[PDB]
RNA sequence: AUUCAUAAUAACUUUUCGAAUCGCAUGGCCUUGUGCUGGCGAUGGUUCAUUCAAAUUUCUGCCCUAUCAACUUUCGAUGGUAGGAUAGUGGCCUACCAUGGUUUCAACGGGUAACGGGGAAUAAGGGUUCGAUUCCGGAGAGGGAGCCUGAGAAACGGCUACCA
RNA sequence: GAAACUGCGAAUGGCUCAUUAAAUCAGUUAUCGUUUAUUUGAUAGUUUACAUGGUAUAACUGUGGUAAUUCUAGA
């Protein structure tokens, strides 16, 4: 190609948006944004193939210019919007407030909170940096630059962001015994404490965690976000909270509520 | 070969036939930018002065100055020159045109008239056409008719009158780098905006320097007590 | 804007700004068709809508709401049970002004008030209360529909409660005061509307005490609140007014004329009846016609006469006579105010009813028409004349007004003679009162006051105002005006000698009375000191022009024979018409002495009669290049030249860029015809914005005449028309400040443009030659600095000065002007002037100066000013040893232009990165300089101090 | 892990940037002035970070051919030093230096009706064959050569030569 | 709101497998070896002003050339 890429082809979309194979030729591409393309979901797909509140693109777009979505207190007009991990979906109209949070199997989840819940979102520190003038600053997995931030914040820590004004509310250090939430791999969508985080220069570290069901797992330090402590997570989690449950038992447990 | 006489003082223009060879011939050898005596060309044109600006060949292609030729050439051309238009950005095109000295095979040669003689041409100089369109910025405004600075523009903009039917109005032009409320608003808010920035900036870094003096000095404490 | 969105576009969705919304509203929920909800009803309204809101809005406070009073509204009798708890629960929720609920609950505010009426009326005043705290809170944040839902809600309650509100309404509007009267126009004006359908449905009887209520209340934009009620209630439909207006109107109109209510509430009417006028058709206002006038026939009387003439003003202006049917219905109430009051009123009601009544009346109601203006409005009749005139002139006079105009001079003569002055003053300007101007004085006048002329004495400006007015009128004078103007002709030449601005215009005026060769030869003796003056010229003009050529008149024109050239300075004024005036002046002078006019002449006057516009614009341009190679064509004397040279010179007075186009190409080529008289004229307009010019004219005793001439109106239409008989009134109220003050503004122009100096710079740089020679007269400027002047007065602008060093540069030897050395030292003043175009500027003239060693390093001091070449030649030129540095033996005569030149480099202000290290470099090079030359530079920056 | 981030000193620059832009609305102060101040947005702009991308790059892995055994190096082949150029590393190119580099564990050369892979068929398992062809990646627009524009092209439904 | 200037896009998409045998490609690395429109977040009191020019032109008015083209000359 003699340039960047403009169309995404549904096979090659991610799998997890979970769009039909037949229904066309081409899949919405996610714009340049927060997220990456293959870790973010798109407000079209969100509003249409989650919360079917509208029928195709083109009512999405009548939603969006109407101005009634906000994400992350902001409001949003572009039906590609890459929407992703830890975001809030705010619709005022609609009264309800959405943190997109993978479950178990893998997939973005509709997971309604409160507005107190909606007003403040959790970042990982992806890198800390002195800016020009010597100001130290902050970047965390969403893109966002915080200025000034507390000396103790290193990278891997967990930082509470306020949406309305941006700023740092409170932070997790990454340590063992923290509750830990996974956010790649096959093991995405997990949840469970730190054990014990194995380091190797030059290389990818690898992080133990434990279950509440004591499964162990070791996954690399990239897909693991700190989330709270054990027992007290700083979110609301979504239902099935983070385990990992076998076939036999969902065959089980179906049979069961049925 | 034809003449496209140009009277521009009076922005007036007209053609002529020409048959006899003794007025070509004292226009061969000449260039684009030259001047030659109006009475050669003929008892008409007794006095006037002629500067050559151009003309066409008997096969179209236009004269381009700055190439001293008497025969046609393969130039390639590209934005911001005569004799080609680019259809897209960058592009350049190489086309054939007629050299800039005069010659036998010109069937058009255009003139522009530098200096009036005794005589009147009855369809250059007899003749005004009025300016198409008037001055729009205000600064244009206040030159054409040399207002001072008190005086506002807005009493002085040239409106045209317009008859559709029976109905008639009025139309002006909409002037730019007006001062207008507006422009003052948008200055003073941008304004405020830097200066709040800086504030704001400055309050955080005291803060931020605050914080790190009490950390520092618990650290060093704290070292004291190891001690 | 004013182009509002008239042609709509195709698109589907559109941006609409909140004001375009607001202006779009309407309150009037009954002529919305479209199904409702609570039409169809199984328990009650409230119930039907309580429902239906829960399944469309998903608010929080709506649901909130909802869960704590639905168990409460199952049913009509549970809902009159609990009815207490319900509205202080929907009292409460509409408090917290949540936009995104307030739709729900404003509506069922409204059902709940529609399930039980009567008893609604205890939770009245609290509802209204509320929604007038909603309003006003949603004011503060921008939403259009949140104001729709609010007032249709109040419009509800008013529907459903019609018929307990309209036996109180005035308690109603009470209520709603803070609402109407309120600072913005919408939220008074839906107020209106909403009140507006109360007022439709009520009885007359109660209607009369409401109306007498607000019209007390009458006695902040309550007044345009009230116009906006009223106005509403009687309007249905385009071009329709409702039934019930009828009522209303009468209802209206009878507290108007009542004494008692105040002179607020007949305007207030006069206002309503503009508005339903311009909106109702002819056939929908014929019934509201006829209430009226049988009104106004029952209720006239003394007391009540201005307030009926005040509203009659009001219906023969509202769409001029278009609406009223019957213009002799008019003619008869016109007939009995008279029979059985304020002038000014009058005045306006008959100078309106000329320009709009119907020919066929005015044909039967002229003469009395006029004869009433004699009987009452004498006083003040050229005040009417006057407006009848700006109205409808061709009118007045196809109706003989211009006859009894003559009775009205016959009959008060004595005491408003200035008045007609003032009058007669005003409308010589204007070609289409001519008939006026013909129409013959009484003769008595014109003995008395030739009477005075023959005795009169003139030692003050205040005795001369007294002719002035008197001579004004007496141009129309018969009786042999001549002999008598004669001898206060010399007798004003005489006792002033050095005439005022006001005296030429009086000898202008003395001169306009003349009509069909002493008093020629009068002005003649003294004529140097008017010619300025435009009036003196016109009068002049008028004279010579009216005498007829003879040998006797060829020997008056020999004595002077100074005559036509003294004419010529006027040529150099700014005035346009002083030079047309002039121009044709000098042509009859021409003919009367005998002497050929020459054909510039006649093309120099075509020139000035042509218009200056942008469609003439060339034409000009071509005229006067035509007449300038016809001039330096043909050779010709000392007039023609001395003629021509001073029109050009007044052409670039002409504040019209084409003319100046002309002029300065013409100018060069036909100077040598008189290299003295151009740079005299050239000398002269440099000189001009230094010289002050200041008219001083006499300024008469004030006169305290000022009142309020006619009532205040909201429409704009009615108000203009009203200001325009103001000013009149008022203008003849002070007759000595209103005939001096027109004297002033048909004066002319004096007051030359502030930049002409601008333009005689450019002659000068057109022909340096010219300058060189006469350096004299020129020096002082530049020795000045082009300062006036130790405080300066004023100063020579940048542009100026700018093309000043321009011409200095191009003189072809600088070096033998009067004072070289003096200027040689100035230029090196200005060489290092901060601004570094005003350096350049003085280095070519420097350069001027034919030096040997100069021109040696010319190339390396021009790349000192170049900024973009400034370091590299500092480097270069001045490193000490370098191969291109200054030989020792030339080293002391440039040096003092490089020091000089590094001064004005070092004044930049050291701002930016690259501006900063500028002013570092040349600081730097100051130690490859020898000790006393870096001693002066230091010398230099402590000159100043 | 660094000459990292950042900061400081001294100068330098055909040297930049630091808003002369636009929509809607008309709030607040008063010394009442078209005085001062002020709201919601659009579009631009330096640098840093993020994102979409690009470029190069580390290790391992390709069918037949030894009746192809030596290849590369004069005209860069291996490496060093310095420069030029590149967005940048780098024989990518230049100048001076040494004589190096691959190879029976198959270099080099030749054939290929060789775009590669995810896949398809067959088979009990091992295997054999197919894969231009719905996705990913690469190359092309009759064949070679060279370019403007633009962040991004050696573009071809852009331009210029030559060949047919 | 035609036309034109300006900004953006046209380097995406669609098609074919000619060349290509450590080349492409698959998996797996690196940029402390570099560019990056755009999105997103930060980020600039240090730079006649009640606001500067044609150092300027299109569209447009008008005069024309060529057999011919998404050709264009003068004013
Ligand atoms: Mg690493
Ligand atoms: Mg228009
Ligand atoms: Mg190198
Ligand atoms: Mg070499
Ligand atoms: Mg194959
Ligand atoms: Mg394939
Ligand atoms: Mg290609
Ligand atoms: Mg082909
Ligand atoms: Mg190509
Ligand atoms: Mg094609
Ligand atoms: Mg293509
Ligand atoms: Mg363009
Ligand atoms: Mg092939
Ligand atoms: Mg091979
Ligand atoms: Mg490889
Ligand atoms: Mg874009
Ligand atoms: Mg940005
Ligand atoms: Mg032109």
């Amino acid at each position: 190609a003699r340039g960047p890429k403009k169309h995404l082809k549904r096979l090659a979309a991610p799998h997890h948006w979970l769009l039909d194979k037949l229904s066309g030729c081409y899949a919405p591409r996610p714009s340049a944004g927060p997220h990456k393309l293959r870790e973010s979901l798109p407000l079209i797909v969100f509003l249409r193939n989650r919360l079917k509140y509208a029928l195709n693109g083109r009512e999405v777009k009548a939603i969006l210019m109407q101005r009634h979505v906000k994400v992350d207190g902001k409001v949003r007009t572009d039906t590609t919007y890459p929407a992703g991990f830890m975001d809030v979906i705010t619709l005022d109209a609609t009264n309800e407030n959405f943190r997109l949070v993978y479950d178990v199997k893998g997939r973005f989840a509709v997971h309604r909170i409160t507005d107190e819940e909606a007003s403040y979102k959790l970042g990982k520190v992806k890198k800390v940096q002195l800016g020009k003038k010597g100001v130290p600053y902050v970047v965390t997995h969403d893109g966002r630059t915080i200025r000034y931030p507390d000396p103790n914040i290193k990278v891997n820590d967990t930082v509470k962001i306020d949406l309305a004004s941006g700023k740092i509310t409170d932070f997790i250090k990454f340590d063992a015994g923290k509750l830990v939430y996974v956010t790649g791999g096959r093991n995405l969508g997990r949840i469970g404490t730190i054990v014990h985080k194995e380091r190797h220069d030059g290389g990818f570290d690898l992080v133990h965690i434990k279950d509440s069901l004591d499964n162990t797992f070791v996954t690399r330090l990239n897909n693991v976000f700190v989330i709270g402590e054990q027992g007290k997570p700083y979110i609301s989690l979504p239902k099935g909270k983070g385990i990992k449950l076998s076939i036999a038992e969902e065959r089980d447990r179906r049979r069961a509520q049925q | 070969m034809k003449l496209n006489i140009s009277y521009p003082v009076n922005g007036s223009q007209k053609t002529f036939e020409i048959d006899d060879e003794h007025r070509i011939r004292v226009f061969f050898d000449k260039r684009i930018g030259q001047e030659v005596d109006g009475e050669a060309v003929g008892d008409e044109f007794k006095g006037y002065v002629f500067k050559i600006s151009g003309g066409n060949d008997k096969q179209g292609f236009p004269m381009k100055q700055g190439v001293l030729l008497p025969t046609r050439i393969k130039l390639l051309l590209t934005k911001n020159v005569s004799c080609y238009r680019p259809r897209r950005d960058g592009e350049r095109k190489r086309k054939s045109v007629r050299g800039a000295i005069v010659g036998p095979d010109l069937a058009v040669l255009a003139l522009v008239i530098v200096k009036k003689g005794e005589q009147e041409l009855e369809g250059l100089t007899d003749t005004t056409v009025p300016k198409r369109l008037g001055p729009k910025r205000a600064n244009n405004i206040r030159k054409f008719f040399g207002l001072s600075k008190e005086d506002d523009v807005r009493d002085f903009v040239i409106r045209r009158e317009v008859t559709k039917g029976e109905k008639t109005y009025t139309k002006a032009p909409k002037i730019q780098r007006l001062v207008t409320p507006q422009r003052l608003q948008r200055k003073r808010h941008q304004r405020a905006l830097k200066v709040r920035n800086a504030q704001a900036q400055r309050e955080a870094a005291a803060e931020y320097a605050q914080l790190l003096a009490k950390r520092l000095s618990e650290r060093k404490a704290e070292k004291a007590e190891i001690r | 804007a004013k182009q509002r969105q008239t042609t709509k576009s195709s698109k589907r969705y559109r941006y609409s700004s909140f004001k375009a919304r607001i202006d779009d509203l309407k309150i009037e929920p009954a002529r919305n068709l479209e199904k409702r909800v609570h039409d169809y009803v199984e328990s009650s309204h409230f119930l039907a809508s309580f429902d239906q809101w829960k399944e469309i809005n998903l608010s929080a406070k709506f649901t909130e709401f909802a869960a704590e009073i639905e168990h409460d509204v199952q049913t009509l009798p549970q809902i009159l049970y609990h009815d207490k708890k319900i509205f202080n629960s929907l009292v409460s929720f509409i408090n917290f002004h949540d936009e995104f609920s307030l739709q729900p609950l404003l509506d069922l505010l409204a059902q709940f008030c529609h399930d039980l009426g009567p008893d609604f009326l205890k939770f009245y005043e609290e509802a209204i209360k509320t929604l007038i705290n909603l309003l006003d809170a949603a004011i503060e944040f921008e939403s259009s529909n949140v104001f729709e839902w609010g007032f249709n809600c109040l419009a509800y309650i008013f529907k459903y409660l019609s018929k307990f509100l309209v036996k109180k309404l005035v308690l109603t509007c009470d209520l709603l005061i803070p609402l109407l009267s309120h600072s913005k126009e919408y939220l008074s004006r839906f107020s209106a509307e909403a009140l507006s359908f109360l007022v439709r449905k009520c009885p007359v009887s109660n209607l009369r005490e409401f109306v007498r209520s607000v019209f007390e209340k009458l006695e902040t934009n309550l007044y345009e609140g009230l116009l906006i009620l009223f106005t509403e209630s009687m309007t249905s439909t385009q071009e329709t007014l409702h039934s019930k207006a009828k009522a209303i109107m009468s209802v209206l109109l009878h507290e108007a004329l009542t004494k008692s209510s105040p002179e607020r509430s007949v305007s207030l009417l006069s206002d309503i009846w503009m508005n339903i006028s311009k909106y109702a058709s002819i056939e929908s206002l014929l019934p509201v016609y006829e209430v009226m006038y049988q009104d106004f026939n029952d209720s006239l009387d003394a007391t009540n006469i201005d307030r009926i003439l005040k509203v009659l003003t009001t219906i023969v202006f509202s769409e001029s006579g278009r609406k009223i049917p019957d213009w002799n219905k008019i003619t008869i109430l016109i007939e009995r105010i008279m029979s059985q009051l304020s002038q000014d009123k009058v005045a306006f009601l008959f100078a309106l009813f000329i320009r709009n009544s119907d020919v066929k009346t005015l044909t039967l109601f002229h003469q009395k028409l006029f004869n009433y203006a004699l009987t009452n409005i004498s006083d003040c009749f050229l005040e009417f004349f006057q407006f009848a005139l700006r109205l409808s002139y061709e009118r007045v006079f196809s109706f003989n007004g211009l006859k009894f105009l003559q009775l009205f001079l016959k009959k008060n003569w004595q005491s408003q003679g200035k008045k007609i002055a003032l009058f007669f003053l005003e409308v010589d300007d204007k070609p289409e009162l001519q008939k006026v101007r013909e129409v013959n004085f009484p003769e008595e006048f014109i003995l008395s006051i030739r009477d005075f002329f023959v005795t009169a004495e003139i030692n003050d400006s205040n005795d001369l105002f007294e002719i002035y007015w008197r001579a004004i009128i007496f141009k129309y004078s018969k009786l042999q005006n001549t002999e008598i103007i004669i001898p206060l002709l010399e007798r004003i030449f005489s006792t002033f000698a050095s005439p005022d601005n006001f005296t030429k215009d009086m000898v202008g005026t003395l001169l306009k009375i003349y009509r069909k060769n002493n008093l020629l030869k009068t002005i003649l003796d003294n004529y140097e000191n008017y010619k300025e003056s435009l009036n003196f010229l016109r009068g002049w003009n008028k004279l010579v022009s009216n005498l007829h050529p003879s040998e006797s008149l060829k020997g008056l024109m020999s004595h002077y024979p100074s005559l036509l050239l003294s004419l010529t300075d006027n040529f150099m004024l700014p005035d346009g018409k002083i030079r047309y005036e002039t121009l044709e002046l000098m042509k009859t002078l021409m003919i009367l002495q005998g002497m050929q006019v020459p054909d510039l002449l006649s093309s120099c006057m075509v020139i000035e009669e042509i218009p200056l516009t942008l469609q003439n614009a060339r034409d000009l341009t071509i005229r006067i290049k035509n007449v300038g190679a016809e001039f330096g064509k043909t050779k010709t004397d000392k007039l023609v030249s001395s003629f021509f040279l001073k029109y050009l010179f007044g052409l670039l007075t002409v504040r019209f860029s084409p003319v100046w186009t002309g002029v300065f190409d013409t100018l060069p080529n036909v100077y040598t015809k008189d290299e003295a008289l151009v740079w005299k004229l050239v000398l002269s307009f440099i000189k001009l914005p230094d010289e002050n010019q200041n008219l001083d004219y006499y300024q008469p005793l004030l006169e305290d005449g000022a009142n309020k001439v006619l009532w205040d109106s909201s429409v704009v239409r009615l108000r203009d028309t009203i200001d325009t008989f103001s000013h009149i009134w008022s203008k003849y109220s002070t007759q000595n400040t209103s005939i001096i003050s027109t004297t002033i503004e048909r004066r002319g122009n004096t007051t030359y443009p502030i930049l002409i100096r601008n333009q005689a710079l450019k002659v000068m740089l057109s022909i340096p030659q010219v300058a060189e020679n006469h350096f004299v007269d020129i020096a002082p400027f530049v020795y000045n600095d082009f300062k006036t002047y130790r405080v300066i007065t004023g100063s020579w602008t940048e542009v100026d000065r700018n093309v000043f060093l321009k011409t200095l540069s191009k003189f072809k030897n600088i070096k033998n002007v009067y004072s070289a050395t003096e200027l040689h030292d100035h230029l090196m003043v200005l060489l290092g002037s901060r601004n570094t175009d005003v350096q350049k500027l003085a280095l070519d003239a420097l350069l001027a100066y034919k030096n040997p060693t100069l021109n040696k390093y010319r190339d390396n001091l021009k790349n000192l000013l170049d900024d973009t070449l400034f370091k590299d030649e500092i480097t270069t030129f001045l490193t000490e040893n370098g191969s291109q540095s200054i030989k020792a033996e030339d080293e002391k005569v440039v040096m003092p232009y490089v020091l000089r030149i590094f001064f004005g480099r070092a004044q930049v202000p050291p701002t930016s990165g690259q501006k900063r290290s500028r002013k570092i470099a040349v600081i730097s090079v100051l130690p490859n300089f020898k000790k006393p030359y870096i001693n002066d530079f230091l010398s230099l920056a402590s000159e100043r101090l």
